[PDB]
């Protein structure tokens, strides 16, 4: 028992610091499709077709 | 019958200490109990500030 | 015992067995609301990745 709740504890920190670095890395993600969609399709691409 | 049992059942299943127990273990559980409230504290304060 | 619960060293002259089952119910009773703070706080974090 004592070392089913001493793994229980580590496993506990481990989930702990994914769930710190998997919203980062949407944010991340996130900021470089927007980036596609504003500064390339709405605006360069859109210029390029037009002329 | 002894006269201070009622209060101490009493005191038992407020700190959720089964009545099995050896008295003697009544101080060392509630400190446990003490130190996993600060861990909460401290895990809510860091989940908040990750937030 | 009381001491353990109340950390206030605050010498209350007349400690009472009515006040230590008290003190010892607000104790459990922080566990319960921290644990409940925590599980809101995961459900928010959870929202917010969703």
């Amino acid at each position: 028992l004592q070392n089913e709740q001493e793994k229980h504890q580590e496993m506990r920190a481990l989930l702990e610091k994914q769930q710190e670095i998997y919203p980062h890395v949407l944010l991340r993600c996130l900021s470089l499709l927007r980036q596609a969609a504003s500064e390339l399709r709405l605006r360069a691409q859109s210029d390029i077709d037009r002329i | 019958h002894a006269p201070y049992y009622g209060i101490f059942k009493g005191i038992y299943e407020s700190v959720r200490l089964p009545l099995y127990k050896a008295p003697e273990s009544v101080l060392s559980h509630v400190a446990d109990m003490k130190k996993q409230l600060f861990f909460l504290r401290s895990q809510l304060s860091s989940r908040s500030e990750a937030i | 015992l009381y001491q353990l619960l109340d950390g206030d060293n605050t010498q209350k002259l007349f400690r009472t067995y009515d006040g230590l089952e008290s003190v010892a119910q607000k104790l459990s009773q922080d566990i319960a609301s921290m644990r409940d703070q925590l599980e809101v706080s995961e459900q928010e974090h959870s929202l917010l990745l969703s």
